[PDB]
């Protein structure tokens, strides 16, 4: 027997468990020592399941999201479900499952923070295209949101009101290579990477690792906050078998990205919070970074089961982090042909203000120094 | 047979 609110990250313990030690823990009897913050999590519940902290449309509008230290790599917080009025024992965790589109949150980590990286840009500054522009082998436009084109505008504020045109346009100067290869450092892969993956994690499998899921997000933006390390999703800390024995699990880093990109990506996705779309996720006392996406539904789609002349969406979805938490939230209705209006898009962003909220008080938010190699300059950020 | 969890300040939660 077990809490009600546990049930998603134990399962994601049982799954790591037998992954490095090769025992289903239910089957086997051994003490394990989990990276879980129960009052965090607690608190996690309670803004997913109560009138406190978040104004919801309706009991079956869904969220998902991981909480991860950026520091270490450990998950701390992790709820996949809202509302479960039928209590299976450890359902489908919505919250590492990757077949839900990540849409604009994809942008950072798989067109700009490469673009910089292999120095296709040298500055948050560069003037970069929003004009009509096409899918790199095929006569598909690449349309906005708004259908219209801002023309040229600086890298930071494409960025900030999330452009599809020179997201998708980046992708193409940084090369389909390279971009696998720098996803695969932050533990995100394709089968295949195609042009649409620049402004979409909607994959051909989902099998297994592929596509993205909010423990998959929450593990690449903390690597953003701590200056460019990649560090695995942890749940579990210490195992002791019946034998006495004891495994302790060492979380070691990888080198996904320069700390100046690191760098230059925070600072662009600041602006996202204060001056574009994530302002439902501003706080002025702390140092935080993101990015917002809203998801669409496909021409098929849109014809035959969606009927409506309003901005609808089949997932809403936030990536944010600080100094110290990295956090990635995913919402949406199980059946994605429910489709997200007015308010309901509002949820990501509040969700994540909330519990970003309940983390930060009472440390001092720290900001992040403007390492070796970068100056500053107007609104910008420039290399050397 | 019988299995512990225990969060990150080493308090038990769940017995499986
Ligand atoms: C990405 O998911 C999506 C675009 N990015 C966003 C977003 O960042 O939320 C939107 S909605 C946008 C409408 N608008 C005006 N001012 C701020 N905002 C939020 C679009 C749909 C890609 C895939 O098109
Ligand atoms: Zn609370
Ligand atoms: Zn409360
Ligand atoms: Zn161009
Ligand atoms: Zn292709």
């Amino acid at each position: 027997n077990y809490p009600a609110y546990m049930d998603n990250y134990l399962k994601e313990v049982i799954n790591q468990v037998e992954e490095e030690t090769g025992y289903n823990l239910l089957t086997t009897g051994m003490d394990v020592y989990t990276n879980v913050d129960q009052e965090a999590q607690k608190h996690l519940w309670d803004i997913y399941n109560t009138d406190e902290y978040v104004a919801y449309p309706d009991d079956e509008l869904q969220v998902a999201s991981t909480i991860v230290d950026v520091s270490n790599g450990k998950v701390i917080a992790q709820l996949g479900a809202r509302h479960q009025s039928s209590n299976v024992s450890f359902g489908i965790n919505q919250a590492v499952e990757t077949n839900r589109d990540w849409g604009s949150t994809m942008k950072p980590i798989t067109d700009y923070a490469p673009a910089l990286e292999y120095g296709v840009y040298d500055s948050t500054a560069t003037i970069v295209h929003d004009e009509p522009y096409n899918y790199p082998g095929t006569n598909t436009p690449v349309y906005n949101w708004d259908r219209g084109y801002f023309g040229n505008i600086t890298l930071q504020y494409a960025l900030q009101q999330s452009r599809n045109v020179p997201a998708v346009e980046t992708l193409n100067k940084v090369g389909l290579n390279r971009a696998k290869t720098f996803l695969n450092g932050l533990g995100i892969d394709y089968p295949s990477i195609h042009y649409s993956n620049a402004i979409s994690s909607n994959t051909t499998e989902s099998d297994k690792k592929y596509g993205a899921s909010s423990e998959k997000m929450a593990a690449a933006y903390a690597a953003f906050a701590n200056g460019g390390t990649y560090y695995k999703p942890m749940y579990i800390h210490k195992v002791v078998f019946s034998d006495g024995s004891e495994k302790e699990f060492s979380n070691v880093g990888t080198r996904a990205m320069k700390e100046t990109t690191a760098y230059m990506m925070t600072d662009m996705m600041k602006t996202v919070l204060s001056y574009g779309t994530g302002q439902n996720a501003y706080l002025a006392w702390l140092p935080q970074a993101g990015k917002t996406g809203t998801s669409n539904y496909t021409d098929e789609e849109i014809e035959n089961h969606i009927k409506t002349s309003q901005f609808v969406a089949p997932d809403e979805l936030f990536a944010g982090y600080t100094r110290k938490y990295s956090m990635a939230v995913w919402t949406g209705y199980s059946n994605r042909l429910t489709p997200l209006v007015g308010n309901g898009l509002t949820v990501a962003a509040k969700v994540y203000r909330s519990m970003m909220t309940y983390l930060s008080e009472g440390s001092n938010p720290e900001d992040w120094n403007i390492p070796e190699g970068l100056y500053r300059n107007g609104e910008f950020v420039f290399k050397n | 047979t019988s299995s512990k969890i225990y969060d990150n300040k080493n308090q038990l939660i769940a017995d499986l």
